[PDB]
């Protein structure tokens, strides 16, 4: 069970990690978060109780490195830095456990939830979407743009995440117009999983990413990104039988873990009619489309 | 975007532009069969391809033979426009290849987008327009050439015959918008007005009568008042 310890925390802010949040008052003695589990990625996030605008956060892996959060007067914000004397780090852990001035990261022993939202996540994957390379952990925030975004305009602030456009020479062989882009087997399988992502897990790692931005952030780019993934899936004739099986237990969590009260905002109305009851796997996503219609029929 | 009564002259300036009508593509006759269901025949249809600026027709017949051994063929001819479409403008020198296709359906705009990927300099517009070319095979010298294919082939005509000797593009495309909307709202009457006069005849090279331009006025007037007469008698007015 790792720790990410705290300077102070000099300005009232909400603060997130993973599913969760707590509110920390202006000056309050406030120095940390322990007891996270080991095994997966996590994200801390931040929104200022004064100017709600920008929620920010970091990707990180406490296997990668000992992080601890500084707010930055300058640049007003609550920044994630690498401590690489790892005596000084643990001794000042340690103070900090004593004095109790650390909240728990609070899960529950039956509760699979952020396994089921990050199984397929992994850092080194984020570290090529958020191109920062000096650091071990990631931020992004509500205003990122994507690199598809940008082409339709700072780069090295992007989201860099895989470009799916089914209107494309990428998506479409010459002499089967008609067929591909009414089947989108060949660009999924083909051009997507065996050409770019390599394997299905990498592909459900950066749906799995981009949805959690989306939902953490508001990052309307990364909510475009998770649509278009479930979309050419759903528009595809032909996919593997556990891919499948998969992609209704990844969005089944999803669904399941969307605040009821953000899901006009995150859900695409065409999109989710479309895979449910129009598209070729609109019979294979038994879990996804009966929490849909529970949670919210009124989209469909 | 869509092409609408506020852009309207637009059709007529010099960027080279065509209007792509599939309505005529997929045509059938509906019958009863033998166990008294019902079924369908193809018969030939065409895509109507026209330069609304010059006239120049390009009318590519589809021969029932295309339809063979295929499924859902109102989706699939939306397609297989868009490909003859694609090849007509491959076809063409670089300097004669359209700027604009606008399409007068809305269905069109995938298929022939997709299609089109080559060219992504091209525009694929929409139109808010009602235009008449579904009445297109209501003229005759065109729906002899579709009825009397044998195979797939494109036929080339001029849609203004001789007119633009004599008139803007602007007129021109004004008097075939309205001489097709009286055409497609009573075929016979509008045919008896074009043809009553023997003494008119149709030159060899040309769709319509040599009227002058004292008699084109005549026939016009002739057209508006069978719209509007048929206008009454549907809604009885
Ligand atoms: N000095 C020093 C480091 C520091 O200010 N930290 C306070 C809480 S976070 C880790 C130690």
């Amino acid at each position: 069970m790792n720790t990410v310890p705290f300077t102070s925390a000099p300005i009232e802010v909400t603060i997130g990690i993973d599913q969760y949040s707590f509110n920390v008052k202006e000056n309050q003695p406030f120095h940390g978060i322990k007891d996270i589990p080991i095994g997966h990625v996590h994200v801390i996030h931040f929104q200022h109780a004064d100017n709600s605008s920008m929620r920010y956060g970091y990707w990180f892996d406490c296997r990668m490195g000992n992080f601890y959060i500084q707010y930055d007067p300058k640049d007003g914000l609550y920044k994630m830095m690498e401590e690489r004397d790892g005596a000084k780090f643990e001794n000042i852990v340690h103070n900090f456990k004593e004095r109790q001035m650390m909240v728990s990261y609070p899960k529950i022993d039956e509760d699979d939830t952020w396994y089921n939202l990050t199984e397929f996540v992994q850092m080194d994957k984020i570290r090529k979407i958020v191109r920062k390379d000096e650091n071990q952990f990631s931020y992004v925030d509500s205003s990122m743009t994507t690199v598809q975004e940008n082409e339709l305009s700072d780069p090295a602030h992007s989201l860099n995440y895989t470009v799916i456009n089914f209107k494309s020479r990428e998506a479409i062989r010459p002499g089967h117009e008609m067929e591909d882009f009414l089947d989108k087997s060949y660009y999924l399988n083909t051009v997507m999983l065996q050409g770019i992502f390599k394997n299905s897990s990498n592909y459900f790692g950066e749906l799995q990413f981009a949805f959690l931005n989306a939902m953490f952030f508001g990052n309307y780019g990364s909510s475009l990104q998770w649509h278009a993934m479930i979309e050419l899936i759903c528009s595809s004739a032909t996919v593997p039988k556990h891919m499948l099986d998969k992609l209704d237990e990844i969005l089944y969590y999803q669904i399941k873990t969307l605040p009821e009260q953000y899901s006009d905002i995150l859900l695409n109305e065409r999109v989710w009619n479309i895979c449910l009851y129009s598209s070729f796997q609109k019979n294979s996503l038994h879990n996804t489309e009966k929490i849909m219609e529970n949670k919210y029929p009124e989209l469909l | 975007g869509a092409m609408n009564s506020s852009n309207y002259a637009e059709l007529f300036n010099n960027d080279i532009k065509l209007f792509v009508d599939d309505t005529n593509v997929y045509r059938v006759t509906v019958h009863k069969t033998f166990e008294g269901n019902v079924a369908t025949k193809a018969i030939n249809g065409c895509i109507f391809t026209l330069n609304p600026k010059t006239g120049h027709l390009f009318l590519k017949i589809i021969h029932t033979s295309v339809w063979a051994g295929q499924k859902r063929l109102s989706q699939l001819a939306k397609w297989k426009t868009a490909e003859e479409v694609s090849a007509l403008v491959r076809s063409l020198p670089k300097e004669e290849q359209p700027k604009q296709i606008i399409v007068t359906r809305k269905a069109m705009l995938d298929p022939l987008e997709v299609h089109m990927l080559d060219f992504p300099n091209i525009a694929i517009r929409p139109t808010e327009l009602r235009l008449p070319f579904s009445a297109a095979m209501s003229i005759d010298k065109l729906s002899d050439v579709v009825m009397k294919a044998t195979e797939p082939q494109m036929v080339l005509f001029n849609i203004y015959d001789d007119w633009l000797d004599r008139i803007s593009s602007y007129t021109a495309f004004s008097r075939l918008t309205l001489l097709l909307r009286a055409l497609k709202t009573n075929e016979e009457s509008a045919k008896m007005i074009l043809l009553s006069d023997p003494t008119i005849t149709i030159k060899s090279y040309h769709l319509w009568p040599s009227f002058t331009d004292e008699q084109w006025i005549t026939i016009e007037s002739q057209m508006r008042d069978l719209i509007l007469t048929e206008y009454g008698r549907k809604y009885n007015v």
